[PDB]
DNA sequence: TTACCTCTCG
RNA sequence: CGAGAGGUA
């Protein structure tokens, strides 16, 4: 589509690319959808203690994912 | 554009033309964004570089890479999903740094001014 | 290129328009012009139409209304003359006239004021054919051809066979003589035409004869021909062809059209109208040129190209049509949604099209074919009910006049899909579904059923068999209609009644965004032209309350900002900064806000607390009870501004050295504003004067009569006698203002702002109110606004109130108020009166809904009249609020007092009152004095009027009365 | 039970100011005397001046 | 169909 | 004062 006009990029979401009909994701977004469909979470990985890497752990936080393993 | 401005003032660029600007001498901060028509965080992605634009206008240079046009030039610069900054320095004894992601203004705004 | 992907911009239309005319359009008129020469041989005059040069406007757009002055543009074109005796050639560039120039938004500055352009529909050229019931019988045939000249052509074929054309008012011509007068050999049209045997048992050109480019189309469409299209005759062949069709419906053969389908209406519009007048203009300066080269004869001067040509031609056409054309109107500018429904606007009526009291009932109702196109719930009603018409959102105009509407391909591609406009008629010819791909069955998905449209008819059909899906939400409906939430829940009638409310809205001193609203009051405000937009990139440099700074890349851009300006309907206009010093913005971002404009939204009301239930009468039929807080903390106060304008003891306080009074004046009725030819102060006028303007002028004869305008503002707060009112269909008007302490309460301690009765809904079918105001509650409580699109039901069953019923109880959760959701009964609670303490017994429908104020208001309203001026000729008391008048006693009224045997009070009103002179000047004094006022015997001006106007056209009316006791015959005066 | 589709679609905050260069919104509008110039339908006065001049030299 | 209101334009 | 246009109930 249009390199610059993105209101038009929303065609391709309609009919879409095959290899994308259902694009997967990082691993921290299973755990998320677990614990919304009932269920239990754990997330292991490593994190800096910069300012990104803090609001990622809260937003684990408070959807409820264990982040012990953090 | 003389009595109408335009409205996109982020260019789309080429893999020579990325050589080019790489090989010869710069004077302020290069970012080049890697993106595709598809895929929907980038969409998100587009709104912010254009602000950031119009905050440094000669003080720094943004331009973008579109991956369906040049494949082989992305997997060479090992980029490993859509949303993909580079931030490449004046100074050409410094490293350059790679961003996957959507990442905050924020974020960008302290690369430029502190690291690169 | 444009909307697919987004909803279009509601100017586009006249954006486009504008831009053919002003090449294509012009261009095209320029060509015909014609070399002029006169006599045996004269001086040849060559127009060059090879170079035209269109320059810029001289005023800026502020200015040209400031001063009265008409935004226009300059065309010079290249000229050279030959007198016929010179044999040499001079070349200039004439300026032959001003031709008007439009703002973005589709308006025009004429002579000062805001103009815009209605847009018509008018059936297109091309052959029809109708059987007509015969009242003996078998049944007529016939056929027509529209054309652009508007004469139609008759053929028609009898139970023997006819071809005999219907053209002349007799009986019986002949298509096969027309035929001959084509040269056509006997033979020859026996080899062209099938159906021969029937023909043989049977042994103008310069307006009907051409037809347009659409008029030729259209014929080569429905009997199928190939003439090619720079072909635009009225040939012979076509005639044959026709004829042949007609025998073939008696055969059986056949289609008989229906004339209410768009494939067969055309739409013409600003560019049409422009070229046409420009033609006009042309045909004109012809005639000026001629009579030019007559003058230089009698001179014996060598003409110089300018002094031939003048530029009143050009500029009197387009003054005359913007000043009295039918189809030419001032914009409404009330408020922000009246200026952007105007434009979109479409009429069957104007010049050249069907009026109201004449047209048929048919062409009044909705067919199948408008549907994307035209929105079936707006009209106006009236005598003019369903002739005028709305746009709906998604339209745009076709190369050919025919509107069109977006449908998507769902069938297999190898992109699968795209976006397609299509025309009225090809889109009967495809399977058209709106449901969704949500169930599954044993069989696979493509099995399962779906409502479908096809050929002008709505059946059920497997999802395999469908080829065109239509997708958006608000396509089949217009701007108003797409501003109601909840839609779904509301019976048709009463969105008729809801669009043309909302128009009537007056902007408000302060403005609040609604808690519910369906999202395109987005939209709304960005192409309303009340707002500040950014025209540039950069940076906010300095910010005043008049004007803001923007620096980009080493410019400065300054844009200015209106402060308390009236518009066309004495309603104020300012417009408030949303943007911190010191922030960047990108080109289209928001700047400032205008009246009714909050954030970036349409905003034209406020949000109450409010219930439904009686209250001791103060309510019935539709009337509404409000609370005191509305008028002291300033909830619904609108500033209203007024002009006065003029030609050139206590009293004379303000006026100045001039006479003209001072701004900052407070003045009352009767008070002089600028000095026997005095000009004051009307009744209920009383405000600040915050302006004064000396206008000079120029165009008149004399130097303008300079024109001295005042302008005055009055602060208005909400009173018994207006009219408020929601968006879905609920209108009444104020009947008590009571104090907080007596209103009804709830379980908080808090006080209902208004009462309004719950037997209105039943009868009105709204029950799309009930759930705005639940949803309203909540989101106050929760700090959430909603914008939800229409026909949610899609999803799932119920949908609706499964959204409501869930924010109801997230909130009485959050903030712990047990009330707000109650198991039992959801949506109502228990509240108590204000007067005893006491509960009421049956639980009410509390919520804050949103409710406007309309332009209707008390203060317009009221009249009152004793004595005064009178009239002329009739001598009869004046007409109008303004002019301080009287009341009508007509007809029905007479009847009524007949019918009570009020002989008296009737002949009262008929002389002492209305129109009997001497009489009137004597029960002024009968009164002041305290006597009794005699029955009059001699006749009001009225009759001696229609005696004066018989005896004009020789006849003579006499009044004889025979006195019973002696027999006398006396003739009354 | 909870809503098919999400709630978060329809919620908006209450102080907030809207990006019409967003993804739902068409492209910004121009002032027709500036498109107009930009594509030479409309000459600016410098120019009416300028071929004027000239052609009073040649005659 | 009645009544009511505002405006512009020669 | 004669036309035209937009409303209201
Ligand atoms: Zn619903």
């Amino acid at each position: 589509m249009h390199q610059d006009k993105y209101s038009e990029w929303k065609m391709l979401q309609w009919n879409p690319p095959e290899f994308v009909r259902a694009p997967g994701g990082p691993p921290s977004n299973v755990a998320i959808s677990h614990v919304r469909l009932g269920g239990r979470a754990a997330f292991m990985g490593k994190v800096g203690n910069d300012e990104f890497g803090q609001e990622m752990v809260l937003l684990m936080n408070k959807e409820k994912v264990q982040t012990r393993a953090v | 554009g003389k009595y109408v401005r335009e409205d996109y003032l982020v260019k789309k660029v080429s893999a020579k033309d990325i050589q080019e600007l790489i090989k010869g001498e710069r004077n302020v901060p290069l970012i080049i964004d890697f993106y595709a028509t598809w895929c929907g965080p980038c969409i998100l992605m587009a709104q912010e570089l254009e602000m950031l634009a119009v905050e440094y206008e000669s003080n720094a240079l943004i331009v973008k890479v579109d991956t369906d046009d040049e494949y082989e030039f992305a997997r060479d610069m090992q980029v490993r999903g859509l949303p993909t900054l580079y931030f490449i320095s004046p100074d050409p004894n410094k490293d350059a740094i790679r961003t996957e992601g959507l990442i905050p203004i924020q974020m960008m705004r302290d690369i430029i001014n502190n690291d690169l | 290129n444009e909307g697919i992907s987004t909803i279009p911009g509601f100017n586009q239309i006249q954006f486009e328009g504008f831009c053919r005319f002003i090449d294509q359009g012009l261009t095209e008129e320029l060509y015909k012009f014609p070399k002029i020469e006169d006599t045996d041989q004269e001086i040849e005059f060559q127009l060059f139409v090879e170079t035209y040069q269109l320059v810029e406007p001289l005023i800026k757009e502020r200015d040209a209304v400031y001063e009265s002055l008409t935004y226009s543009s300059e065309l010079y074109v290249s000229a050279g003359l030959i007198w016929k005796n010179s044999r040499d050639m001079q070349e200039q560039t004439i300026f032959i006239g001003n031709i008007p120039l439009m703002n973005s938004l589709g308006t025009s500055i004429v002579n000062g004021i805001y103009r815009i352009v209605i847009n018509q529909i008018l059936q297109s050229p091309g052959i029809y054919y109708r059987s007509e019931l015969d009242h003996n019988g078998i049944s007529v045939y016939t056929g027509t051809i529209i054309s652009d000249w508007g004469g139609r052509s008759e053929l028609e074929i009898d139970r023997k066979a006819r071809i005999w054309a219907r053209v002349s008012r007799k009986q019986k011509i002949s298509i096969l003589v027309l035929s001959s007068a084509m040269g056509l050999n006997l033979r020859e049209i026996l080899e062209n035409v099938c159906y021969p045997e029937i023909f043989l048992s049977f042994l103008f050109f310069q307006q009907r004869c051409e037809l347009g480019r659409i008029g030729r189309r259209n014929m080569n469409r429905r009997l199928n021909l190939d003439i090619p299209q720079n072909n635009t005759f009225l040939l012979p062949r076509d005639i044959l062809a026709a004829a042949d069709h007609l025998i073939g419906l008696k055969f059986g053969m056949g289609a008989l059209d229906d004339m209410n389908h768009l494939k067969n209406k055309r739409i013409r519009s600003v560019a049409d109208l422009l070229q046409d007048q420009f033609g006009l203009a042309l045909v004109r300066l012809e005639n000026v040129v001629r009579g030019t080269i007559c003058g230089a004869i009698r001179h014996k001067l060598i003409p110089t190209p300018q002094n031939l040509v003048t530029s009143t031609p050009l500029t009197t056409t387009y003054e005359s049509f913007f000043g009295l054309h039918p189809l030419s109107q001032v914009l409404d500018r009330t408020n922000p949604l009246t200026q952007i429904v105007h434009g979109r606007k479409l009429s069957y009526l104007g010049p050249g099209g069907l009026t109201g009291r004449t047209a048929s009932f048919r062409i009044r109702d909705i067919h199948p074919s408008h549907y994307g196109r035209i929105c079936p719930i707006d009209t106006s009603e009236g005598i003019n009910v369903g002739l005028i018409g709305s746009l709906a959102i998604h339209a745009r105009i076709g190369h050919w006049g025919s509107l069109e509407s977006p449908f998507y391909e769902i069938s297999e591609r190898s992109t699968g899909v795209r976006m397609l406009y299509l025309s009225p008629g090809r889109d009967e010819y495809y399977m058209v579904a709106a449901g969704n791909s949500l169930a599954l069955n044993q069989d696979i998905q493509e099995e399962q059923v779906v409502p479908a449209r096809y050929r002008q008819e709505f059946l059920t059909i497997a999802w395999e068999q469908v080829h065109l899906r239509s997708i958006f939400p608000f396509q089949y409906f217009s701007i108003g209609a797409s501003l109601i939430p909840f839609i779904e829940h509301n019976d048709a009638n009463r969105a008729l009644m809801s669009s043309n409310m909302q128009r009537q809205a007056v902007p408000l001193s302060r403005s609040e965004k609604c808690i519910v609203g369906t999202g395109l009051e987005r939209q709304a405000a960005l192409d309303s032209g009340a707002l500040a937009i950014a025209e540039r990139e950069g940076r906010v440099v300095y910010t005043n309350t008049d004007k803001i700074l923007l620096a980009g890349n080493g410019d400065i851009l300054s844009i200015p900002l209106v402060i308390y300006q009236r518009s066309n309907k004495n309603t104020c206009m300012h417009q408030k900064l949303q943007v911190p010093r010191g922030k960047c913005i990108k080109k289209g971002q928001i700047l400032a806000d205008g009246a009714a404009t909050v954030g970036g939204e349409l905003a034209l009301g406020k949000n109450v607390l409010v219930a439904y239930m009686p209250w001791e009468g103060y309510n019935s039929e539709d009337a509404v009870l409000i609370s005191e807080r509305l008028v002291y903390e300033d909830i619904y106060t609108s500033f209203h501004i007024r002009k006065y304008e003029i030609q050139t003891a206590h009293l004379l306080r303000n006026l100045d050295k001039n006479g003209i009074v001072m701004l900052g004046s407070w003045v009352e009725t009767g008070d002089i504003l600028v000095g026997e030819t005095c000009l004051k102060l009307p009744i209920g006028g009383r405000g600040r004067v915050i302006d004064v303007r000396w206008i000079q002028k120029r165009g008149g004869s004399s130097y303008n009569p300079e024109t001295i305008r005042v302008y005055i503002l009055q602060k208005r707060e909400i009173k018994v006698g207006d009219k408020v009112a929601g968006r879905h269909g609920n209108k009444g008007i104020i009947s008590k203002i009571l104090p907080r302490q007596d209103m009804p309460y709830l379980q908080d301690g808090r006080s209902v702002d208004m009462v309004f009765n719950p037997l209105g809904v039943p009868s009105r079918m709204n029950v799309g109110q009930i759930f705005e105001c639940s949803l309203g509650l909540a989101g106050s409580l929760l700090d959430r606004h909603y914008r939800i699109a229409p026909f949610d039901e899609r999803y799932e069953q119920e949908a609706s109130r499964k959204l409501v019923f869930s924010e109801l109880y997230e909130a009485s959760k959050q903030t712990a108020n047990p009330w707000v959701f109650e198991p039992e009964y959801p949506g109502k609670s228990r509240i108590f009166d204000g007067r005893t303490g006491n509960p009421f017994e049956q639980p009410v429908i509390i919520g804050k809904p949103y409710i406007l104020k309309l332009i209707h208001q008390v203060d317009d309203k009221i009249h009152g009249r004793s004595s005064g001026h009178y009239a002329l000729v009739t001598q009869q008391p004046l007409r109008g609020r303004a002019k301080q008048g009287g009341q009508r006693v007509g007809e029905m009224e007479v009847w009524a007092l007949e019918g009570f045997g009020v002989a008296h009070i009737l002949q009262e009103m008929l002389t002492y009152k209305s129109d009997h002179i001497r009489a009137r000047q004597e029960v002024l004094g009968t009164t002041i004095i305290g006597g009794t006022i005699p029955n009059p015997e001699d006749a009001p001006e009225s009759f001696r009027l229609l005696v004066r106007e018989l005896r004009s056209l020789a006849l003579e009316l006499n009044h004889f009365l025979v006195s019973e006791k002696n027999f006398q015959i006396n003739r009354k005066e | 039970g909870d809503p098919v589709y999400p709630t978060i679609n329809y919620i908006q905050d209450p102080d907030e100011v809207i990006d019409y260069r967003g993804p739902d919104f068409h492209e910004p509008t121009p002032n027709m005397l500036a498109y107009l110039k930009e594509h030479g339908k409309i000459i600016s006065r410098e120019e009416l001046e300028k071929i004027l001049a000239k052609e009073k030299t040649e005659e």
